[PDB]
């Protein structure tokens, strides 16, 4: 019961579901040739969520990897658990996408979407009780962001009664790494705010300011990054995997996250974040992890969350801790600072725990907010579209595709709308 | 998997591409004598031969390279040859002598691409002004044109400076080539010899160059464009990227490039040589690599390839410091105007040569309105040159008509119009 | 009891023979030189089905070798199995057949074919409880397909009541490997349409489809394909030759497989095809194993059994399984997908299973499909006879060996009629 | 088993027939001295000697043989003599002093026949144009169609070059031949020397040929053609399947042969040299061994003969592919337009040869409507010749009437007809 299956796309998508497999791999103690070495029966228990078993006591992460150039995914399985992974499930083109949406959900990606699908609907097919699909991919470019979306459209087509959950890497307000990356945003966020149930927004800027002002790291390297969003994503599914005190679901998450339906998209944190030097410093405390947890220092999307409202928050805690303690914390935060949660919905914070910790540490914590700040990140991406638009400077690439200006205003629109009900709440 | 085309047009491409071959070598440790797919194609000998097209009309630079060094590398027929050269003419390479030659040289094209799983498309190397790489090129372009379409067509071009020359119908035949690769190549990146004297005199400490160096310096700045192709790293770009994120308009398509750091090696242990320090160098004014003041015009689109020892969190911040510069001017509808590359695999050095080895190394693509004025410079020479009806008789004499310079002189008029109108 | 007569026919005939009889004699535990070194009494039991004891523990295979040219069987001999045959069971010509159906079927075939017919006597007079004949050719060529027909026609004249089965090798809709090929095929084609009790048509194109798309064989060679042919082959009678808890026969698949008398014309294929690459990511799961059953990418002949219906499809299993299990996966193939199964006969999928499974595998599986695409195959070939009898091309070669244009003509009705027939049921 | 007989008139014939000797010895090991059956006859010594019939009306070709290297490979007898040529002269060849000679000719092929166990037939070498080759081998034809009818008789035939001869009676002679071997050869391979030395020129980059060169390289050709006979191999061709494969009306039996990869040993390196490849180069009009255009004509059907490493697979995506072009035409009538021989055996050099070492080689025999625009204009030659009633009196002089060039005429004009038809 409750199978999930794994779809990364593009080039970042690619990476940082190598990372992801990797650690996941660790906690369930399978080595990268699919061999288990673990010393706990609570790791094969629920192993069947994000593994399929095979001859010799071999487990294969039910992951499909898409990509319409092949050189990310031959670096995949060149690398260290790039082995783990089925042959048959690496699905690429030789074309590449060209940071271009049109390319990746019209023309090039049109032409390999129909053999990804194949693959999911096979995979989808060996679930006992599949509970959803999870995407990895970045939004700025053309095959994650395009490839991506198309991939995601055609799937709540075939499976709308499942979950459909992304982790989506956005661009970042001061140093954009491409060009027409306002356009392939646009025309990502359009597609998602209809057909996903759940996204968790991620900023690189945000990354690399943990990982300077928090983890007082010199040199991080995007596999550093990664890393910690593998540990965020692990944490949304621990209580799939492992018992606790409240056991929580996606679904659950979702029920309590999502107020209305189109208002799907989170800010993701983890907790402890310490500096090498100073962890013998830090005592380790129910609270103290709170107040991390709730510290704008520690999120991972672009924006100020005190500059917007609370609409709810879930917070899922690993490791061996007191209830009480929870919940006392919980209400103190709400009582003390009432004016950043939406007052129309008592109780904005929910608690999830699961007994098993993460490797290394005594206690974790995951947060998850649906903020109205989330509307200044949209704001500045229609900010920047419409200055380009206006010109239509850069448009002849995709007007070349067959796309025309209406779905573009369409995406303008969307966004405006989105933009005004985020408001409403603020 | 991912593989791409050389073309090496004229005199000056030839050369360029001979250091670019070199490079090539130094970097995935093949001998002289074919002792990596995305540039050379594997035979059942544990042979290795590039996957390139060598144009001449003169034969002498291809005899040369015949001849020399890696000699056995090549194959007989990548390297062709024709009987006379065009000598400085638009039509004896577009019109009358091109046409004997260019359907071998489609053949020689279709043949590579068939021995391909995925071509990304073409890189082509010729020059404004020179009588072979203008007209012929044009040709071989429009061809490709018609055959292909949605094939990548990069272009490396070496364009006429300001105050130096070599050639005194040189702003008669660039022109022509701009009207005939105006609706063909997708990105033409320019380099300028004046500027490259420049760039050694001041950074390099070096005042007797000569033509190798410059063709090196080329090489460099080719590979880091096409590094990415061949080597793993963070923000794997791609040939077909640059297109889409350097050309806003398909009229406007030259981008120039530079690279840093081009320094020696008594001053590179002086230097630190951060990300940052590199970042600030290729916006600078005098360290580009053609005569113009980007002070004067705003920057539409930039792309950055980074190669070796860099930190992706340096680079934004680099990034986010020239942005902050009030400034280096952008335009009002490019926020966005930046593009990353990064690569593990450092640069190369090639023994006997100018540069020395670094941790890490830049090259710069910048798509910017300051090229507008060089135009207009271009435009105001031939105006003085064509009001007299000067060398008009050899054009005409070959092909050309009375009526197609009005022409040409009317699009590059529209062109400047265009760039009026982008800076507003 | 249940002695099998093997023919094989021509080049192709000869040298899918040459595979089948290694295949044959590994499983028996038979070596080139007639000696038996087995582990297992099984082994022995129903040795008889294939082989004939003779003094010194040697076993000579029931098999007849015919060619119209000496080449071929040359090579055989030489082969590394070829000294276990019978040398009196080699019967050849001299001049060859050039393509030709007329010269295998009327001329230099008719010369020959008494000779042939008196061993195929002397062998049956050696069976307690002969069960019938199978013969191996293709039908494009002149031996296999002019001299093999006209030994059928010949067999069955003499022994009515007894079964007749074809292995025939079919031409392929994109790469003809010879131009009279519609011609030949067409001859044949006829006199097996009324001569056969069943014909298990195999497709080259396909076999390279399996070698490339599933096997990721970068080189197949012809020794290859004709291996994949073997174990099909082999599979048909397995339950012949071992125990079981169906045990099948060849008159109750073709009881079971022909809802009408012409309609025998059956699409094979294999379980499990896995890349050595992609050996130890798969799970030897019996529904899996089904579904690369049922899949048309696992399919030997040159259709797309999508475009049309299954009238009846047989499945022969082998290995240790759950009767259970494989009951429910056709159940569950027919209920979700019952639109490809003509409704008029329910229950469309008959089950054998054998308990011996072949070297190397714990479990596999032969298919056996009876499908109205097939028609597909046989509306290709009267389209290509057509375009060349109506201007009379290359007829001379035939004319000149006392054909008329009227037989052409009765093989082109034929053709059609079978073609409505199969629309029919479509 | 599996034998056959070769029979070689003429000079030309001889010539190529010495070749096509050495290239046999060469592949089965056999020395100078007849130190296989299908070919070599054996006898009680450990000897091995040719199964041939050599044949001239000039005492001259033959001495050479019987001098020089081979003599004692090959029998006193299989090599026969005269004394003195037809002189280009179809009427002393097929009427005059053919009739003196072609008894013994006869007789010595019933003995080689007698020697066999089953002889798949007949291969002879002539030439169109010659005076022995074209009428004494027409003589010789009608006797053995006369006396087997139903053993193989192919040909290999020089057919005369458009723009290039060596003889002002050529048209005659050639017509002559084909309206005599119209209802009795069953196929005539072709080869014209003009194309072979265009083929020299543009792939082997070679400019001063010979003779010798031409003989060895149909003789390539042949050993291709009858591998099957001699070798294993998915795939065994025999002698009778290109009768019933290459002619679709009996008229109709002249395809033409060509080789792939012919190529020299700086260029072999490289070029990959795949399956793809060398199946695209046969379909090639250039790389084609007669001078016509076959984009001027529908291929009826064609024979391809793999020689050493081929995986059937790639023969097939091979063949799809040409299918697949637009584009190289085929007729309406024939879908099924491939014919696919395979062998293990790879190709055998020559010392001091033409051609290096291959992995895999390529025969193509493709009967085309290509061929019609060739008989027309030899049509039209005659025409201009036999208007004016020129060198008709030596012909008329030795045998033949005013009224037989015209049923000739008539005949080359039905076949034109006939060709024209099958376009359609
Ligand atoms: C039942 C008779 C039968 C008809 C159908 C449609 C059957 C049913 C199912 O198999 C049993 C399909 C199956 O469940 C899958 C979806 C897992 C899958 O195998 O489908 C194919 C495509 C499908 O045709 C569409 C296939 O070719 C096929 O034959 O499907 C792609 C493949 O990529 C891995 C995978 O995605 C014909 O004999
Ligand atoms: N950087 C560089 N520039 C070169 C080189 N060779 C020539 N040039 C420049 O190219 C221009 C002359 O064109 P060439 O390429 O020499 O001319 P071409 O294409 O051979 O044409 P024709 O000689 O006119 O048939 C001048 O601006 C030269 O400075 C070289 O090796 N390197
Ligand atoms: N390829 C090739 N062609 C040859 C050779 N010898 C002659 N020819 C060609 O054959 C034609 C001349 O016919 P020959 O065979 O020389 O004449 P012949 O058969 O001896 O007849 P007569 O000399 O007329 O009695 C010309 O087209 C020559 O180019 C040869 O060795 N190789
Ligand atoms: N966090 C993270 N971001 C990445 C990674 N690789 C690329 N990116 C970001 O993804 C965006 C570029 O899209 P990318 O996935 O490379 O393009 P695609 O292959 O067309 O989807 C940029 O914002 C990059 O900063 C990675 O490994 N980790
Ligand atoms: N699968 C397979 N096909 C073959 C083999 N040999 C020949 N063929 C095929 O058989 C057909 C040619 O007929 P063939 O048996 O050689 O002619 P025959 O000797 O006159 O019957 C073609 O479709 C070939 O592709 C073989 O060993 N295996
Ligand atoms: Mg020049
Ligand atoms: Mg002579």
């Amino acid at each position: 019961m409750r199978e999930i299956v794994h779809i990364q796309a593009g080039q970042c998508g690619n990476q940082i579901g190598a990372k992801f497999w990797e650690v996941i791999s660790d906690e369930h103690g399978i080595d990268p040739t699919g061999s288990y070495h673990g010393d706990s029966d609570l790791q094969l228990e629920r192993i069947n969520v994000y593994y399929n078993e095979a001859a010799g006591n071999k487990y294969v992460p039910r992951a499909i990897l898409v990509d319409l150039e092949p050189g990310t995914m031959d670096s995949v399985r060149s690398g260290p658990f790039g082995q783990i992974f089925r042959p048959d499930n690496f699905v690429f083109g030789q074309s590449g996408a060209g940071n271009n949406w049109a390319k990746g959900h019209y023309t090039e990606g049109a032409e390999l979407v129909d053999s990804v699908l194949d693959v999911v609907r096979k995979e989808s097919e060996s679930c006992d009780c599949l509970q959803g699909f999870q995407l990895t991919h970045s939004l700025g470019g053309g095959t994650g962001s395009g490839m991506g979306t198309l991939l995601i459209s055609k799937i709540r087509e075939e499976y709308p009664d499942r979950i459909m959950n992304t982790f989506s890497v956005v661009p970042s307000p001061k140093v954009s790494d491409t060009v027409v990356e306002p356009y392939n945003a646009t025309l990502s966020v359009h597609q998602l705010v209809e057909n996903t149930d759940e996204t968790y927004c991620i900023d690189n800027e945000a990354l690399y300011d943990i990982c300077f002002r928090t983890l007082k790291l010199t040199t991080p390297t995007y596999g550093d990054l990664n890393h910690l969003v593998s540990a965020t994503m692990s944490g949304v599914t621990t209580c799939l995997r492992f018992p606790g005190q409240l056991n929580a679901d996606l679904r659950k998450l979702a029920v309590n996250m999502v107020p209305f339906p189109r208002l799907h998209f989170f800010m993701p944190g983890f907790a402890p974040l310490t500096s090498r030097g100073s962890q013998q410093y830090r005592a380790l405390t129910v609270p103290e992890l709170t107040q991390q947890m709730f510290d704008a220092k520690n999120m991972m999307a672009a924006c100020d969350p005190r500059h917007g409202r609370y609409l709810t928050v879930a917070a899922v805690f690993r490791g061996r801790m007191s209830m009480k303690e929870v919940d006392e914390q919980m209400l103190n935060v709400q009582n003390k600072n009432s004016s950043y949660f939406v007052e129309w919905i008592p109780n904005n914070v929910k608690t999830a725990v699961c007994d098993i910790p993460p490797r290394g540490l005594k206690m974790s914590a995951t947060f998850i907010g649906n903020s109205t700040a989330i509307q200044e990140l949209f704001k500045r991406i229609s900010e920047q579209f419409t200055a380009m638009f206006r010109r239509k400077a850069f448009l002849h690439w995709y007007t070349g595709e067959g796309m025309d200006e209406m779905e573009f205003t369409e995406a303008e629109s969307n966004m405006n709308d989105l933009v005004s009900e985020y408001q409403q709440y603020q | 998997m991912r593989e791409c085309i050389s073309i090496h047009v004229g005199q000056a491409g030839v050369q360029i591409g001979n250091a670019c071959w070199e490079l090539y070598c130094l970097e995935h440790g093949i001998q002289p004598d074919g002792q990596f797919n995305t540039f050379f194609s594997e035979t059942g000998a544990g042979k290795h031969v590039p996957r390139a097209v060598f144009v001449d009309l003169e034969p002498t630079v291809i005899d040369e390279v015949r001849t020399g060094t890696y000699r056995q590398l090549f194959h007989p027929e990548q390297l062709i040859t024709g009987k006379e050269d065009a000598a400085n003419n638009y039509a004896r390479g577009h019109y009358t002598i091109g046409k004997e030659i260019i359907d071998l040289v489609l053949d020689r094209i279709r043949k590579l691409a068939d021995q391909c799983t995925g071509l990304q498309g073409f890189l082509v190397f010729h020059s404004f002004g020179g009588g072979t790489g203008s007209g012929f090129t044009s040709l071989l372009m429009e061809r490709l044109s018609v055959d292909y379409g949605k094939k990548s067509k990069l272009e490396f071009s070496i364009y006429p400076a300001p105050q130096v020359s070599t050639a005194v119908v040189e702003p008669y035949n660039s022109i022509l080539t701009t009207h005939t690769t105006l609706e063909h190549s997708d990105c033409a990146f320019m380099v300028d010899n004046e500027a490259i004297y420049d760039i050694c005199r001041r950074n390099l400490d070096i005042e007797r160059p000569t033509y190798t160096n410059l063709n090196r310096l080329i090489s460099q700045i080719v590979s880091s464009i096409t590094a990415s192709l061949r080597f793993d790293g963070a923000l794997n770009v791609d040939l077909t990227e640059f297109q889409t994120n350097l050309v806003p308009y398909p009229r406007i398509h030259f981008p120039l490039a530079t690279y840093a750091p081009v320094i020696s090696a008594e001053k590179a242990y002086h230097e630190q040589l951060s990300v940052a320090e590199i970042t600030n160098a290729c916006f600078e004014p005098a360290n580009q690599m053609v005569k113009c003041d980007p002070r004067h015009g705003k920057y539409m689109a930039c792309c950055l390839l980074y190669r070796g020892d860099v930190v992706p969190k340096d680079v934004n911040a680099a990034i986010a410091t020239i942005k902050t510069k009030r400034t280096i001017q952008f335009v009002d509808w490019c926020p966005t105007g930046f593009k990353v590359g990064i690569n593990y695999q450092p640069p190369t050095v090639v023994p006997g040569g100018d540069l020395a080895k670094v941790q890490r190394a830049v090259c710069m693509l910048s798509n910017t309105t300051a090229i507008a004025e060089a135009w207009a410079r271009l435009d105001h020479k031939f105006d003085l040159m064509y009001a007299k009806r000067a060398f008009v008789h050899w054009y005409v004499g070959e092909g050309m008509e009375e009526g197609e310079f009005s022409e040409a002189r009317e699009d590059m008029a529209a062109l400047e119009k265009d760039y009026e109108e982008v800076g507003v």
